[PDB]
RNA sequence: AGGGCUACACACGUGCUACAAUGGCGCAUACAAAGAGAAGCGACCUCGCGAGAGCAAGCGGACCUCAUAAAGUGCGUCGUAGUCCGGAUUGGAGUCUGCAACUCGACUCCAUGAAGUCGGAAUCGCUAGUAAUCGUGGAUCAGAAUGCCACGGUGAAUACGU
């Protein structure tokens, strides 16, 4: 088929759509669908079949959420699980790679305290 | 995330302690003044006791224990309840 | 069946003979697995009754039986008479192939979970393995809006007492937990 | 203030010069980015943990007067505000109050 | 044996046996009683020295000066 | 010596980056000034997705080098859709500086990817190379700038009246 075989979008033009497709993002999405010898100056539409077959193949290489965004988060999982001052600190809901805080977890958890409870 | 140096490493301090203890096996456990360290086989199945800044906290060495940073599976500040709240204490 | 086949062949004999007995239905013989899944009630909606349905569907392609709480009592609380835990009795034969991977091989899953000892099953020989994570069939996909963790797994058994217990469990293999 | 913490820092200048000069440089070729699967000495930390006491990252600076330990200027050996004093009074050459 | 339930059971006919029959099991240590590390081997590499950088031919005995190259 | 200085729930002062179609996206393409550099800055070389890596000229500074200004222009491109902006966060791998990057670094990179759709009441700076915006360079500096200091592009509205 047309769409890659795992998961669906649609339409524009090929080079932005592998991150649409999903998974890979525009340095895969450009080597990819080159090395397949497919296009980025082409709608998603137009495909020759011997493009599409193959991309749909060519993609299968790469991230599918199912197993694979579950076990990098499994990976998670058990550093939450762990017994570190790194997963600890993955519990908690707080910024943890980077950041401290004086006021810098809106992007991490979320609002601030809210509403009037 | 950050990584690691591009040479060995090993810490040698808790190496130090290590060194005698590694294969006489089970007593009590490694007072690190030295929390600094990576962890690897080495280590595994000793109990080694993370320096939080002013006292010593078990790590019993496994698997899991070849990851990282020492200091990495263990706290220093006591974080508290969320939002400073709580009447108990854990010292 | 082939574990069944692997006890009919191999087994009845080794064991017969190394524990000196004197008629075959005196003899060890594994009966009745069944399970249960206990869900943290079945929530507001029945959702976690969804939850208890595909987790059954992971290791049984049946229904539930659906067991009640009979009496609701303490502090999960209310209605007692509302659908619970999710328990299948499994079929003869056919559960007995399930034992082929039905707690033997069932170990890639396993994180450790508080059965499987061969010192743990009852003073009756009788156990129950809560085996938290499920054990794969081959098919599509891995989002099963998933509930972690399922399953108790209590296995039967032609056993009255502890020397029928660990003569299943243990040295029938599959071994118990090392 | 404290004529010790200022005696703190003079103790490891002399000595990163002579205890460590010779065994300093010695990590990037035999321990840090050039020993790759040439030995790699697996006992090079434990070596240079004295030289903690003395290796550059273990030392900053201070004014060579006053002994300030923030704000200094390589330049002189002094730091933001005694070294202004010092240009006011005309002890340093061509140093004018400067105007563009 | 009622005939209107339980829709798949055995088809690949049970093949798991070592890693390489269909799925795995591995050792005598097939017991699994641990988590999972997701951080051991290769970068512990069954060695302790964590990525030092890129290849050289020459790797010379001592020491030096970087920005000086001489 | 190790922690801490750096916590975080929350409120406040400042700067940052953007909310787009004057625009964002790709290639191609043009002209800066001022600086700093011997235990330092460091080309060309050959590798590397990239940071960098290694080899080494050269520099002793109007000589070499940091160092290619960038926005702007030129063509293609997206077509208002929280996107092809924004990219914080977060996983993994990677480079690096250094006794040591875990609490607590900087930087590459791959994947993923939020809020933000011009912002109450209130409120600040501004008259000319100024405002606005683009980028450059250095001092502190082992390493570690969003800030500070200075540098130059492109370059405005308007003040009727007290």
């Amino acid at each position: 088929a047309r769409i890659a075989g795992i998961n669906i979008p649609d339409h524009k033009h090929a080079v932005i759509a592998l991150t649409s497709i999903y998974g890979v993002g525009k340095t895969r999405s450009k080597a990819i669908l080159a090395a397949a010898g497919i296009a980025e100056d082409v709608k998603i539409s137009e495909l020759s079949e011997g493009q599409i077959d193959t991309l749909r193949d060519e993609v299968a290489k790469f991230v599918v959420e199912g197993d694979l965004r579950r076990e990098i988060s499994m990976s998670i999982k058990r550093l939450m699980d762990l017994g570190c001052y790194r997963g600890l600190r993955h519990r908690r809901g707080l910024p943890v790679r980077g950041q401290r805080t004086k006021t810098n977890a809106r992007t991490r958890k979320g609002p601030r305290k809210p509403i009037k409870k | 995330p950050r990584s690691l140096k591009k040479g060995p490493f090993i810490d040698l301090h808790l190496l130090k302690k290590v060194e005698k203890a590694v294969e006489s096996g089970d007593k009590k456990p490694l007072r690190t003044w030295s929390r600094r360290s990576t962890i690897f086989p080495n280590m595994i199945g000793l109990t080694i006791a993370v320096h939080n800044g002013r006292q010593h906290v078990p790590v019993f060495v496994t698997d899991e224990m070849v990851g990282h940073k020492l200091g990495e599976f263990a706290p220093t500040r006591t974080y508290r309840g969320h939002a400073a709240d709580k009447k108990a204490k854990k010292k | 069946a082939k574990l069944h086949d692997y006890y009919k062949d191999e087994v009845v004999k080794k064991l017969m003979t190394e524990f000196n007995y004197n008629s075959v239905m005196q003899v060890p013989r594994v009966e009745k697995i069944t399970l249960n899944m206990g869900v943290g009630e079945a929530i507001a909606d029945k959702k976690l009754l969804d939850n208890a349905a595909a987790d059954l569907a992971a290791i049984s392609g049946q229904k539930p039986l659906i067991t009640k709480a009979r009496k609701s009592v303490a502090g999960f609380k209310i209605r007692q008479g509302y659908p619970i835990g999710c328990k299948v009795t499994l079929r003869g034969e056919r559960m007995w192939e399930f034992f082929e991977r039905l707690i033997t091989i069932a170990v890639p899953r396993i994180r450790d979970f508080r059965g499987l000892s061969a010192k743990s099953f009852d003073g009756r020989g009788n156990y129950s393995m809560g085996v938290r994570e499920q054990i794969i069939f081959p098919e599509i996909d891995y989002d099963k809006v998933d509930r972690v963790r399922g399953l108790d797994i209590t296995i039967t058994t032609t056993a009255k007492s502890d020397e029928e217990g660990r003569a299943l469990l243990a040295a029938f293999d599959f071994p118990f937990r090392k | 203030a404290k004529q010790s913490m200022k005696a703190r820092e003079v103790k490891r200048v002399a000595l990163a010069d002579k205890y460590f000069a010779k065994r300093a440089e010695l990590k990037a070729i035999i321990s840090d980015v050039n020993a790759s699967d040439e030995d790699r000495w697996n006992a090079v930390l434990k070596l240079q943990t004295l030289p903690r006491d003395s290796s550059p990252s273990r030392q900053r600076n201070r004014c060579r007067q006053t002994g300030r330990p923030h704000g200094f200027l390589r330049k002189f050996g002094l730091s933001r505000i005694k070294v202004r004093e010092a240009a006011m009074r005309g002890e340093i050459p061509g140093l004018k109050k400067a105007s563009w | 044996m009622k005939k209107d339930i339980h829709p798949k059971y055995e088809e690949i006919t049970a093949s798991c046996s070592c890693g390489n029959v269909m799925k795995i099991r591995s050792t005598v240590g097939h017991d699994l009683n641990l988590d999972v590390c997701s951080k051991c081997h290769p970068f512990f590499t069954g060695k302790q020295r964590d990525v030092a950088t890129g290849g050289r031919v020459d790797r010379f005995n001592k020491r030096f000066n970087i920005p000086g190259s001489k």
